């Protein structure tokens, strides 16, 4: 689990 | 017995089942806004059931007030009563959390419920 950037998290 | 209060299992049960009929009881342990554009903010949340920590939850924008208001703030208490999985592209989940209600607040709750380790997606 490495965490997720929001540069691809409200990718949806 | 305080982690008593808290859905232990709910995260892995959503990460590894998919299983979105429970109700779970989190505890909010950090939010902070995420880069987004001109449009509404997003907050992003590090949650804890008491067993697992998990920072790929991200708030629906209809419950932006309860973050602006401050009543949804770090160390609260509070029961997801709806909540969606979306999965990215590279395979990494994302829970978002569309309805829920703080069942205690953060200054009645006053601190990190136990020691909940990174859950391993």
């Amino acid at each position: 689990d490495n965490g997720i950037d929001d540069a691809y998290f409200l990718e949806a | 017995h305080m982690v008593g209060q808290l859905s232990r299992g709910a995260i892995a049960a959503i990460m590894q089942k998919g299983d979105t009929n429970i109700k779970p009881i989190l505890q909010v342990i950090n939010i902070r806004p995420i880069t987004t554009g001109n449009s509404p903010p997003r907050y992003r949340l590090l949650m804890s059931d008491g067993l697992n920590t998990l920072s790929s939850f991200m708030l629906a924008t209809q419950l932006n007030p309860l973050v602006e208001e401050e009543q949804l703030s770090s160390n609260c208490v509070c029961q997801i009563h709806r909540f969606i999985v979306n999965t990215l592209k590279d395979g990494r989940r994302v829970v978002i959390l569309m309805e829920l209600e703080v069942l205690k607040s953060a200054e009645a709750v006053g601190v990190k419920i136990g020691n909940p380790v990174p859950y391993n997606e």
